RNA sequence: ACCUCGGAGCAGAACCCAACCUCCGAGCAGUACAUGCUAAGACUUCACCAGUCAAAGCGAACCUCAAUUGAUCCA
């Protein structure tokens, strides 16, 4: 009886898997996406600057992008009710 | 404790000062070129080539067959200029090389290179495959005739033998249709000897076809001196090479002391040996064609040894050298625990007294 | 720095294998080869057991 | 007072096991070594941390042949461009010339 | 006892191509940091001059046996511009076909990476699996 | 005797006598043989057996072969280019 | 080696001078 | 002051060789999760314990580094 028990809850669990396959990449290729779009994100805002180093450009760009993320958090309150 | 060359170093040619002025390899395709081009040098330290079975080339081979015909290579340059010439006349092969889409007349390039070169490269393939090594004990020649021979199974199609094809004993049946170019004054002798599948001796052959003083492209005309038999090689044994060989002789020679009776199905009596032969015929005739091919097992040549040679077939079996084991140690210190199964015969419980 | 952390399988259950890991970063998900069903399924990062 | 510490590391073994003309059963070790000394060549593999063993049974001689490197291995490509428009490399390599044949036919049955 | 019967228990077979096309001979394995791989029983090599383009089939002791090349005056009054892409084509093709009239259909093809992205070796290895001449040889039986 | 062998039926015995050529003797027998152990009943234990698994596979020909590509993929591409120098127009027998 | 005659035939850092 | 491991010199061309001799370092790190399973022949830090390479085979796509480390019992 506990044979048939595990060798049935081993078939069940190979039936349920292939879609856990491709939701597994799927969610590989869309956190990958995700970084490389942070990638941008914090090359785009870096543009604009005069001199020198990060010391103040760099500081400026991650206040900037602080901005932009509170304001899509801020976006996503509002869009929820 | 030193000890000077026997000639001279490799990199030494070149001077060590202005380097800056010497011209380096720019790629790796030119050192390459440079490196496959001197591996190619007879060295005098140890090299890959002395060791592992060049066979001790160095040594000239006996040539055995016609001349070559004379040309003028300075008119036959000239014309071939005038026709690559008025080939770049035309635009629209300008056009087709520049589009990418322009192909090749495979059957005309393959008439004119049995037309002009294909004898050096039959030769060549004929000594890759061994055939002047067991043929002439060494003694080369090249096949100036081109010969056509196919072989007749079905309806529509062919089964050529070209140099090295490989053709099943169902379709060498029946004697094959062959067929050369010849003029109405020479005589000729076909000859078709397997260079394996002797059974009882290594380095002997078959004999499987021989006419002799074909009068010219009537092939049908020559005298049956031996008659034509299927080739048969033994199941487990591997591809055996059957060859046909074309000789031109000057004037009508005849020989009964090689010729068979007409069934000849005793094996003894198919004993050839080409060496032999051509010793014997070394000056009225001279070898001109050449063709040969593979031949495996089919479930045909049972029926060769049955209803034709009347015997039972041998089968063979490609067995390897036994294992090898060091001597066994009495304490075997740090090996497994299948140590013991490596040297036991039976793989059952045994009991012994009891 | 580094971390140790148990994998089990979800399909031929009871396998388990373990692997290091960043500790900073988010649980592992993976694909390795379990051998009671000859496949290459899922692994779910389940109960760490070390600090290296 | 002994400042320096650290150095009392034993030897490693490591060299020719198999000279020339030695014969040599599959699998025998060559020679071991760290930074390449000896190269592999025919029948002649290497293994990890660049040991040299047999994959034939045979004799093992030693030549000198000349050295074409692969053309991904990058180092030694721009070492190959940086030569002059003559030279060539010539390093050390281990083969192991087979002494058996790999197999027989044999006559099975007769039937 | 019939006279035919004599097989002699050992048979020996002196054919070179043998045991290769019983795919139980055996290959130069190794070498293992040089290049090429001297792993083949048949290889593929093309040269490349700046006149013409030639293509050999090799036997790795060195002997070639079968080749087409724009040298050839058969294949050099078919064809304009020796050096371009389609006279590796029609190389390909006449190679092919010259090896499958020698029986020989498994060969070696190992370039340099930028030989290989090249549009010319691309479309003479297609004319030559077109052709049926297949590349990446099987492999050894007990290896 | 394959050809006389009256307890086995006629078309498994045309199908064992096809599929089995490689066993059969000169004069029509079904030559099976073994040599795994050492007690000779073992040995006809065995050759028992290829007889009844022979013959309760001969019957069953929607028996699905399963592809193998190590040792007959060879003679499958050397067979394909045999075939592809079939080209003429008139030959005979 | 270094008592055999071919001593020194690996030699290649005498050529290139970077 | 030191107690373990690795590299160079002493120890110049198979192996090995000490010093409270002279100099560097180490108690990690990084990427795949087949870093799966079995199996000829060997090397071995001068013993033993430990450590190292690995043909072929079943399966499956078509590993960097030098040391980077800890036996038994017991939990
Ligand atoms: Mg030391
Ligand atoms: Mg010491
Ligand atoms: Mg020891
Ligand atoms: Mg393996």
């Amino acid at each position: 009886q506990k044979r048939r028990e595990r060798e049935q809850h081993i078939a069940e669990c190979m039936a349920k898997m292939p879609q856990m396959i491709v939701n597994w990449q799927q969610q590989q290729r869309e956190n990958w996406e995700k970084a490389q779009a942070d990638k941008e994100r914090r090359a785009r805002l870096q543009a604009e600057a005069q001199e020198l180093l990060g010391y103040q450009v760099d500081p400026r760009s991650a206040r900037f992008q602080e901005l932009l993320q509170d304001l899509e958090k801020k976006e996503r309150k509002r869009l929820k009710e | 404790r030193r000890t000077p060359p026997l000639g001279p170093m490799p990199n030494s040619d070149i001077d060590l000062s202005n380097l800056e002025r010497l011209e380096k390899y720019r790629s790796f395709d030119r050192y390459r070129r440079r490196a496959e081009q001197e591996a190619q040098a007879p060295h005098w330290w140890r090299t890959y080539r002395e060791y592992f079975g060049e066979k001790t080339d160095p040594k000239e081979k006996i040539d055995i067959g016609l001349p070559p015909p004379k040309v003028s290579r300075t008119q036959q340059l000239l014309e071939r200029k005038q026709a690559i010439q008025e080939l770049r006349a035309n635009v629209e092969e300008e056009r087709a090389a520049r589009l990418r889409t322009a192909s090749v007349p495979l059957d005309a390039v393959r008439a004119e290179w049995e037309r002009t070169c294909g004898p050096y490269h039959k030769q060549r393939l004929a000594e890759y495959y061994g055939l002047y090594r067991d043929l002439f004990h060494g003694a080369t020649f090249v096949p100036r005739v081109p010969l056509h021979v196919a072989y007749a199974v079905g309806e529509d199609d062919l089964m050529p033998v070209y140099c090295g094809n490989e053709v099943t004993p169902t379709e060498a049946a029946q004697a094959p249709e062959v067929t050369y170019e010849a003029e109405e004054g020479s005589l000729w002798t076909l000859l078709l000897t397997s260079l394996d599948g002797h059974l009882l001796e290594p380095d002997a052959e078959y004999l499987h076809w021989l006419l002799t003083n074909i009068p010219g492209n009537r092939v049908a005309e020559g005298q049956v001196t031996c008659p034509y038999l299927p080739p048969f090689p033994a199941r487990g044994s591997g591809i055996h090479r059957l060859a046909f060989l074309l000789f031109k002789q000057d004037q009508p020679i005849d020989f009964s002391e090689d010729a068979r009776p007409s069934p000849c199905y005793q094996l003894a009596q198919r004993t050839f040996r080409t060496f032999d032969f051509y010793k014997k015929h070394q000056e009225t005739m001279t070898p001109a064609g050449l063709s040969f091919f593979q031949c495996r097992w089919d479930d045909s040549v049972t029926y060769i040894f049955h209803q034709l040679l009347d015997m039972r077939e041998p089968v063979f079996e490609f067995v390897r050298p036994p294992p090898y084991h060091p001597k066994q140690k009495r304490f075997p210190h740090r090996q497994p625990l299948r140590y013991l199964d490596r040297y036991r015969d039976s793989h059952e419980p045994t009991y012994g007294i009891y | 720095k580094n971390i140790l952390v148990r994998m089990v399988s979800e399909a031929g259950t009871g396998f388990c294998f373990n692997t290091k890991r960043n500790r900073l970063r988010e649980k592992l998900t993976l694909l390795h080869y379990d051998p009671v069903v000859k496949q290459r399924v899922l692994f779910v990062e389940k109960k760490k057991i070390r600090s290296l | 007072s002994s400042k320096n510490l650290g150095g009392k590391s034993s030897g490693r073994r490591q060299g020719i096991k198999k000279m020339e003309g030695h014969y040599v059963h599959a699998g025998n070790i060559i020679a071991t070594q760290r930074h390449f000394r000896w190269h592999p060549g025919a029948h002649v593999g290497v293994g990890k941390n660049k040991c040299l063993y047999a994959l034939e049974e045979g004799i093992v001689r030693y030549t000198k042949e000349v050295y074409v490197p692969h053309p991904r291995n990058t180092e030694a490509v721009d070492l190959i461009t940086r030569l002059p428009k003559g030279a060539v490399l010539y390093k050390t390599f281990v083969h192991v010339v087979p002494a058996k044949p790999e197999g027989t036919f044999k006559l099975v049955a007769m039937l | 006892p019939v006279e035919n019967e004599a097989v002699a228990p050992e048979f020996t077979n002196r054919n070179p191509r043998n045991l290769e096309l019983l795919s139980v001979a055996r290959k130069e394995r190794g070498w293992r940091t040089v290049f090429p791989s001297r792993e083949f029983w048949h290889r593929l090599r093309v040269i490349r001059t700046q006149h013409h383009v030639e293509a050999l089939v090799e036997h790795q002791n060195g002997k070639v046996v079968v080749s087409a090349s724009t040298r050839e005056w058969a294949i050099k009054k078919h064809l304009y511009s020796t050096r371009n892409v389609v006279a590796c084509e029609s190389i390909g093709r006449v190679l092919a076909q010259r090896c499958l009239e020698a029986g020989i259909n498994f060969m070696v093809y190992q370039p340099t990476p930028w030989e290989a992205a090249s549009d010319s070796m691309k479309r003479l290895q297609s004319a030559m699996t077109e052709g049926g001449v297949v590349l990446r040889e099987p492999q050894r039986i007990y290896e | 005797h394959l050809a006389t062998a009256e307890w086995i039926a006629e078309p498994v015995r045309q199908k064992i006598a096809i599929t089995h050529k490689n066993k059969i003797n000169r004069l029509g027998e079904l030559i099976l043989t073994s040599e795994s152990s050492r007690y000779q009943f073992r040995n006809l234990a065995d050759c028992l057996q290829k007889i009844r698994d022979m013959i309760t596979e001969a019957s069953q020909t929607p028996k699905e072969p399963t592809k193998e590509d190590v040792k007959l993929h060879r003679i499958r591409i050397e067979n394909m280019n045999r075939e592809r120098l079939r080209q003429k127009r008139i030959h005979s027998a | 080696y270094k008592t055999k005659p071919t001593h020194g035939i690996g030699k290649y850092k005498h050529l290139i001078k970077a």
